[PDB]
């Protein structure tokens, strides 16, 4: 009756097959599992690549799945995601910086980027207010190539955050990544500009913590789960089942993920 | 038969000269309005750079 939408973005067939087996064995057939390329709700996206239709890329440190090394840490990493076009077409994150060099008009693209940053900034400040932190950390790659997209990102993110009344501290990519992996307790809320390096940093943090499920906020309004490994996908499915209104099944999947990461399907 | 013909004959040279000058003026105006339109086209180096960026390199 109900439907779970599986999106594949750069994920090996093994992970997708594992996810399908897990849901089928745990759900028992009550909720069907259909595959697609875009969704707004009841969706799990497998693979490092960012799907189409997501504007925010928040991720946290769930208490249940905290690794013993990272016990007690509490930091929220939100990556701003610009609208994604077809693979052949030039992405906005690159168009916004190259068209300016080429002299092409960049009005509509700026407007679209501004809207995406505002939504991401609103999500980040809401998380910061909920956690109670007073200052957030913006992350922008300091490469000369990305001298326009980051500039707009800073101009808008700081504007929205300052309007909300919180402080912003701008930093690069290498220093923040090292701090987040080594001393993450000194960062409460960190926003990341839309760059490939930032995406890798988000994945590394999601994996080093012990394997977690990232939350994507889409344009249509909602939250969709995202995973890249067996444990992360298993946690993503468990959260998705919990959202559908299944508590016991979600707990079983979470327990199986904690015990046997690479073979949860057989473990449960 | 006599008078108007003579005055027409007297008119002929000046009118011929003025009409030749007018034709030369027309040709000169035609020539002066010709300009070569050198257009500028987007350098392909930027296109190559965008292609590289899209590859995530």
């Amino acid at each position: 009756s109900k439907q779970l939408t599986f999106i594949s973005a750069g994920a090996t067939a093994a992970v997708l097959q594992s996810a399908s087996a897990i849901v089928s064995k745990v759900a028992g057939g009550r909720v069907q599992t259909k595959t697609a390329k875009e969704a707004g709700r009841h969706a799990v996206v497998v693979g490092p690549e960012t799907p189409i239709g997501v504007h925010t890329a928040v991720t946290e440190v769930p208490k249940s799945a905290q690794d013993p090394l990272f016990s007690g840490v509490s930091t929220v990493v939100v990556r701003a995601v610009l609208p994604r076009a077809a693979p052949d077409s030039v992405q906005l994150r690159d168009a916004l910086d190259v068209y300016a060099s080429a002299g092409i008009d960049t009005k509509e693209e700026v407007r679209s980027a501004t809207e995406a940053f505002k939504k991401s900034a609103e999500v980040a400040v809401g998380k910061a207010k909920a956690k109670g932190v007073k200052r957030i950390v913006l992350v922008v790659k300091q490469a000369s190539k990305h001298n326009c997209i980051n500039e707009l990102f800073k101009k808008i993110s700081t504007e929205t955050i300052e309007s909300a009344g919180l402080t912003t501290e701008v930093v690069g990519t290498a220093a923040v990544a090292n701090q987040l992996i080594v001393n993450p307790e000194s960062l409460g809320v960190v926003l990341l500009n839309d760059v490939a390096a930032t995406e890798q940093i988000e994945l590394a943090f999601a994996g080093v913590v012990g394997g977690v499920s990232r939350v994507y906020h889409t344009v249509e309004g909602g939250k969709i789960s995202a995973g890249h490994s067996f444990k992360s996908v298993a946690l993503a499915v468990a959260q998705e089942l919990r959202e559908l209104g299944l508590s016991s099944e979600a707990d079983k999947v979470e327990a199986a993920a904690s015990k046997n990461p690479r073979a949860v399907v057989s473990a449960l | 038969d006599i008078m108007v013909p003579s005055f027409v004959y007297n008119k002929l040279p000046v009118i011929h000269f003025l009409q030749e000058k007018r034709a030369e003026q027309k040709l000169r105006r035609v020539l002066d309005e010709t300009y070569t339109e050198w257009t500028e086209e987007l350098d392909q180096a930027h296109v190559t750079d965008a292609i590289t960026r899209s590859l995530n390199i």
